[PDB]
């Protein structure tokens, strides 16, 4: 029962904006974390930030500090809470797929992900 | 600091052998399963533990600051990328071709 | 011989979990309801074991854990009787303030007359309402949930408190001049009834907390993990005062039989943008010995930046001053702040906000009443809250940014030294005596 | 009932086992279940120590000996060199057995007269 | 305290007296009942025996002398022959009578002990 | 309860002679309970730590100093009651309990090694 959905694989020009949506109804959205996680051609996992559901307080590294943005929206319910990823300025290599995961238990263990959003630039 | 490393980068075994594959890191691990294109699976917890729905085949052992995973009774749709994943780093994984 | 023999009235003990009860010190209700609390005695003793050692996890405590849920349902119990602001939010037709900080406006309220209706003029802050959208807005929450006023005659101000063990339970706390969160303590003393716990509300600056000895002391539940908050405390506190200089004015309307609610009413003289003052060459001596202390923790150098954002309860300072709710934006302090290797203060611009999502649990939210006459309370800062940013294996920089990860940790700074345990007086030793 | 006599025994606790012998509303429910809970505790101690022959008394004395098995040490050693605290966890194992047999001895007593 | 122990005098109800010798919510509110309802009927017990002079010994004798009125029949018969249970049934009415009696006198035979 | 009326009995008789002759109802009435039955182990608490845990009348080893009151036997158990007796220590009443407390702890002590 619990799943994630996603956005649909979007390509935008250089220098433009583009969103990505997950979504999370399966269970109690506001005790466990949620991660966000690139995977660009050539290369394994690139780590990008977390939000938290309680409270829309991200924490994101240096690479992209400054330019994306994580923030939580509610339904009128307080169920199938949207995760949105919204970041400025797209280089030339910042093609590839951006995840979305969840965060349990204490350990940095992610047993639900996403399907994916494959963009350009 | 943290600290990973995954020497073998690259392993072709027979099917229905005894293949391994080797990571070394401090602070806790996982395990995951990344197929082309979809979304990884998680394996492994805590570095032994076992998650619910995944073949007890699947196995690994905590030994100091190294970390093993033993499969074993390969069977088709097994083969894909592995990778051991600490808090925020995640090395490129190895494949598990034939 | 090698006789059985039973003492009655042994020192052994284990780890337990049981009720604590409030216990006060020293004519009007109080939200704490510390009437109900019995008094403290004069002189609690404090007896000191001589040769022992003991360890505990004050992350695993449930005497937080335990204050935690009473404190809430303190709050609930407290707002059961007095009126509920439902009513209110209707289409509120509204354009500007004759005095963006205040708007007013008015709204159809119900009279006497069920049946008949009257238009009345209140003063909102912009923040507190939301645009249906021109000029006509809603209560920020009636959409998701129900407001409720709080009751006017409580004082909502802290008051010390005691959570008291009862009989045949003992507390033990040690007094380790430099000793974070968990490790073996070797100077560990037995206190019936605990001290003072002042339970002050906070995000961003811990206020009114008792100060640390001979040591900044740094806590956290992990360094490694991110996710995990870090709490400074801090050996010299930082005197933190100010004052909102307008004058306000006092309103009352009406929804129902003899149920009533207050209002802003009115802005007396000049309108005035409220501020807070905070000392310059004090708060960076202050940052600079923390980012010592972080230093060796971490050896790479230390660096503070501004929060990342949020919700207004998180990214703006925020505490309780004399009956009014503050978000202020204490960005300066944390703003290029890099360390390397006067009479003039700092000035914090900030606005009051009505409508208060407190207690962050589903279901429901507050409205604090207005007051008359400016509010003035002077606050010692103890202790701070920081999340490192973790942006992986960084060169030589590890940036730090404020944030209140849980309110929990409000309470925990006052408790690392601290464990509830039952203590058996049975024992079975060997004596040669033989029952005749 | 009173909780001091429960202190003065925790005094003294690193003490050397010789050294210790020589020297309506949330505040009215959870009082109230806290003073329940405070009265049934010390009902514990006296219904144990009463069913074994203890009626108000420090120190007691049965006629039970020592199984091998519990542990094979003398006095010098029990008594002046461990503490109640590691000591207890030696012989706690056999706490539950102990008992078993400690309330025999006194009820195998009443019967003789 | 614990009621398992009061299950134990249970046991060998049917044998002769004899033969016995020789052998928030309303979870959480009821709870709290029958804790203050238990702890209550311990003390009672202990009360009653605490100022007859007896203070938890199992077998416990006085020196009131036994009146004729209430029952006379022989030893042997009583504990060879009747039960526990029948006992209670023809004294019962009694109960009262003795449990005054007892009082009196450890109340005198304490107070011999002090003039002597 | 019954018990605790039967002490004020020949209450003004001298000490001589008188040792010779869910709502409002179920919370309160809870309440009274826990309270009365707590003031019964108040008493029996103390009682046992002295060494007498039941006698109706006790016998102590702690010498009558006097500090706290001076007169003649005969003028204690024939003139006055126990009412005026109180007044008279009631004040130091905490030091006999803890003098007379600590000669139990000697006593005891003093059996073992016996
Ligand atoms: C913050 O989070 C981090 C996670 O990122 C966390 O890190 C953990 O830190 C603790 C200690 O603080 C680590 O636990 C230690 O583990 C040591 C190594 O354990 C392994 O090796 C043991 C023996 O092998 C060693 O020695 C041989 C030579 O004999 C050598 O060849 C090996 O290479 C290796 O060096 C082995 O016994 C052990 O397995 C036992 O223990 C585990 C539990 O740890 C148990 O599950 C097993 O069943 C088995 O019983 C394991 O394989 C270990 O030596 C060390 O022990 C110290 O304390 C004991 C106390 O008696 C001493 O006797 C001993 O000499 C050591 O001084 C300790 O247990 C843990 O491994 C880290 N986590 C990870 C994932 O690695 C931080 O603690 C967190 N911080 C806070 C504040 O919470
Ligand atoms: C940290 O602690 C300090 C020290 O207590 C605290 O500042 C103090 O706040 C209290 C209010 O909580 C102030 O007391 C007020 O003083 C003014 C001026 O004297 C009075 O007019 C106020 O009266 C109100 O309360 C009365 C009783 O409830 C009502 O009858 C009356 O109508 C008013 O509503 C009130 O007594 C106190 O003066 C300050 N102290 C100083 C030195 O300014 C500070 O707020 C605490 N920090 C935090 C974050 O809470
Ligand atoms: C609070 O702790 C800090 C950090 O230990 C102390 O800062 C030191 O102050 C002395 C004063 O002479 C300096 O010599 C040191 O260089 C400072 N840093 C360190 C790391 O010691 C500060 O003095 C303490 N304050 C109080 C009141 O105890
Ligand atoms: C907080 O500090 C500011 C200074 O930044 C004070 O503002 C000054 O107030 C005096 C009052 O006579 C004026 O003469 C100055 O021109 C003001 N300066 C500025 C920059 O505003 C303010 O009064 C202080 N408030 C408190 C409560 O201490
Ligand atoms: C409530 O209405 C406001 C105003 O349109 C809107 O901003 C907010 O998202 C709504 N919330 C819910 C839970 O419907
Ligand atoms: C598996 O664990 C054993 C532990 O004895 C270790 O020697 C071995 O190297 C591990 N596997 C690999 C591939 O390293
Ligand atoms: C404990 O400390 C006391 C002095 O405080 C000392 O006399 C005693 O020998 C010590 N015991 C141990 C086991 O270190
Ligand atoms: C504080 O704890 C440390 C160990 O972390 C210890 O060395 C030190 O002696 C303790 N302080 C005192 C005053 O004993
Ligand atoms: C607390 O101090 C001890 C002293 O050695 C240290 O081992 C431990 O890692 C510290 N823990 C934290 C959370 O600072
Ligand atoms: C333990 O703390 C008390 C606090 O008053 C102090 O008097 C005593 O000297 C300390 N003992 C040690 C060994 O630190
Ligand atoms: C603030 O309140 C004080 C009360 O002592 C008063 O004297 C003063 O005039 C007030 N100032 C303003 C600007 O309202
Ligand atoms: C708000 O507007 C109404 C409009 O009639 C006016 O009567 C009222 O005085 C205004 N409020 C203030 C504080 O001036
Ligand atoms: C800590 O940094 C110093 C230099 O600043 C270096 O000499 C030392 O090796 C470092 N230690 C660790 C454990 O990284
Ligand atoms: C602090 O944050 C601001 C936000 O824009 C950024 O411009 C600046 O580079 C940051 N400084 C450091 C040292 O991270
Ligand atoms: C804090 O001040 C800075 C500049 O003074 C401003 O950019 C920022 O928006 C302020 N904070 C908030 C929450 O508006
Ligand atoms: C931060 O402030 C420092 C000190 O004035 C300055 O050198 C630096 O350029 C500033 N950085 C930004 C991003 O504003
Ligand atoms: C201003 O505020 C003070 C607060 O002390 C109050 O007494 C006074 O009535 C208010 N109005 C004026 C005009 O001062
Ligand atoms: C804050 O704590 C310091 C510590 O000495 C004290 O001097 C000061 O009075 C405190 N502040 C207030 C407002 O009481
Ligand atoms: C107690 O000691 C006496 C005297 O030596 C002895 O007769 C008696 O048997 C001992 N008790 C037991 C239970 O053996
Ligand atoms: C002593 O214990 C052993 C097992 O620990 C048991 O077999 C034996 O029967 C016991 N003997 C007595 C006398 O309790
Ligand atoms: C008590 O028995 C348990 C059974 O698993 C055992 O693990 C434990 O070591 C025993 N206690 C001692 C002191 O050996
Ligand atoms: C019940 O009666 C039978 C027949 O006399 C007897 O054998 C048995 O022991 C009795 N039961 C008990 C518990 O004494
Ligand atoms: C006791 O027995 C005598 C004679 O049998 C009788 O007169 C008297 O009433 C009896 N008293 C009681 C209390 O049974
Ligand atoms: C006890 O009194 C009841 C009262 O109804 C009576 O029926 C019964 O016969 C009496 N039994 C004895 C033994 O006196
Ligand atoms: C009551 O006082 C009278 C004299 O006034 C006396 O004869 C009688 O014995 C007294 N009764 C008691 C119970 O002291
Ligand atoms: C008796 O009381 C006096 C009065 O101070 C005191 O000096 C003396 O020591 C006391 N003696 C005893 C034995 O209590
Ligand atoms: C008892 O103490 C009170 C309060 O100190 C005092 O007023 C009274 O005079 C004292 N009585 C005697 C007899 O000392």
């Amino acid at each position: 029962q619990v799943q994630l959905l996603q956005s649909g694989a979007a390509v935008t020009k250089p220098g433009a904006s583009v969103r990505v949506s997950c979504e999370a109804s399966g269970y109690n959205i506001r005790d466990y974390f949620i991660h966000w996680w690139r995977q660009a051609p050539g290369q394994g996992l690139q780590w990008v930030g977390w939000i938290n559901p309680k409270t829309g307080q991200p924490n994101n590294p240096r690479q992209f500090q400054g330019r994306v943005s994580l923030t939580r929206h509610a339904s009128w319910d307080f169920d199938t809470y949207s995760f949105y990823m919204d970041l400025k300025a797209l280089r030339s290599d910042d093609t590839a797929v951006y995840f979305c995961a969840r965060q349990r238990s204490d350990y940095w263990d992610f047993d639900v992900w996403g399907s994916g959003t494959q963009v350009t630039v | 600091d943290i600290q990973m490393t995954q020497s073998p980068s690259s392993l072709s075994a027979s099917v229905g052998d005894t293949v391994t594959i080797t990571c070394q890191a401090n602070g806790y691990l996982n395990w995951y399963q990344q197929r082309r294109g979809k979304a990884p699976k998680l394996l492994i917890y805590d570095g032994s533990k076992l998650e619910r729905g995944v073949p007890s085949r699947f196995s690994g052992r905590r030994w100091g600051q190294e970390y093993n995973l033993t499969i074993n009774n390969l069977q088709p749709e097994d083969i894909a990328t592995y990778f051991c994943q600490v808090y925020e780093f995640v090395v490129p994984g190895t494949r598990l071709d034939l | 011989g090698l006789w059985v023999t039973v003492y009655y009235g042994v020192p052994v003990w284990r780890e337990a979990k049981t009720t604590l009860f409030c216990a006060s010190d020293a004519e009007v209700h109080n939200v704490w309801a510390t009437h109900a609390c019995v008094p403290t005695d004069p002189n609690p003793q404090e007896l000191v074991l001589e040769n022992v050692t003991e360890n505990f996890n004050m992350w695993k405590n449930d005497m937080v854990d335990q204050m935690h849920e009473d404190i809430i349902s303190l709050w609930d119990q407290s707002l059961k009787p007095c009126v509920k602001l439902t009513p209110l939010c209707v289409t509120l037709n509204c354009s500007d303030a004759k005095v963006e900080e205040i708007k007013n406006c008015s709204f159809k309220a119900t009279t006497e007359l069920r049946d008949k209706k009257r238009r009345e003029y209140a003063l909102f802050y912009r923040l507190d309402i939301v645009p249906l959208s021109n000029s006509e807005y809603r209560l920020i929450n009636c959409n998701t949930s129900v407001i409720t006023q709080i009751c006017p005659k409580v004082t909502f101000d802290p008051i010390p408190i005691h959570y008291c063990a009862p009989a045949g339970y003992a507390i033990l706390k040690c007094n380790n001049k430099t000793f974070n969160g968990t490790g073996p303590c070797n100077n560990v003393s037995t206190v019936q009834c605990t001290h003072g716990i002042k339970p002050v509300v906070s995000t961003q600056l811990l206020l009114n907390g008792s100060l640390a000895e001979e040591e900044i002391i740094i806590r956290s539940e992990n360094l490694t993990d991110n996710v995990k908050t870090i709490i400074v405390h801090l050996n010299e506190s930082v005197e933190i005062t100010c004052t909102r200089p307008n004058n306000m004015t006092r309103k009352s309307v009406r929804i129902g039989p003899g149920q009533t609610f207050y209002a802003l009413g009115d802005i007396i003289g000049d309108i005035r943008q409220p501020h807070c003052n905070i000392s310059e060459i004090k708060w960076e001596k202050t940052l600079q010995r923390v980012s010592e202390k972080l230093r060796e923790h971490f050896n790479k150098t230390i660096i503070f930046n501004q929060s990342s954002g949020g919700d207004l309860e998180i990214t703006t300072h925020s505490f309780n001053c004399g009956g009014e709710f503050f978000y202020c934006n204490t960005s300066d302090l944390f703003f290029n702040k890099t360390f390397n290797e006067t009479n003039s203060t700092i000035t914090l611009p900030c606005r009051i906000k009505q409508i208060i999502n407190m207690w962050q649990e589903v279901g429901r939210a507050m409205y604090a009443p207005p007051i008359a006459g400016n509010i003035t309370c002077k606050s010692n800062i103890t202790g701070l809250l920081l999340t490192r940013d973790g942006g992986g294996n960084n060169s030589t920089k590890e940036t730090f940014r404020p944030g209140g990860g849980n309110m929990r940790d409000n309470w925990r700074s006052e408790l690392y030294k601290y464990k509830v345990v039952e203590v058996k007086p049975l024992g079975i030793a060997p004596t040669e005596c033989n029952r005749t | 009932g009173l909780g001091a006599v429960f202190l003065g025994f925790l005094g003294a606790a690193g003490s050397t086992m010789g050294a210790a012998s020589n020297t309506l509303g949330v505040w009215g429910f959870k009082q109230l279940q806290a003073r329940v809970l405070a009265i049934e505790r010390y009902l514990e101690v006296q219904q144990l120590l009463g069913m074994w022959g203890c009626s108000g008394k420090l120190i007691c004395c049965t006629n039970v000996p020592w199984n091998s098995s519990w542990s094979n040490k003398t006095y010098n050693e029990i008594w002046d060199n461990m503490t109640w605290m590691q000591w207890d966890r030696e012989i706690g194992n056999y706490t539950d057995t102990i008992y078993k047999l400690l309330e025999v001895s006194q009820f195998q007593q009443e019967i003789n007269e």
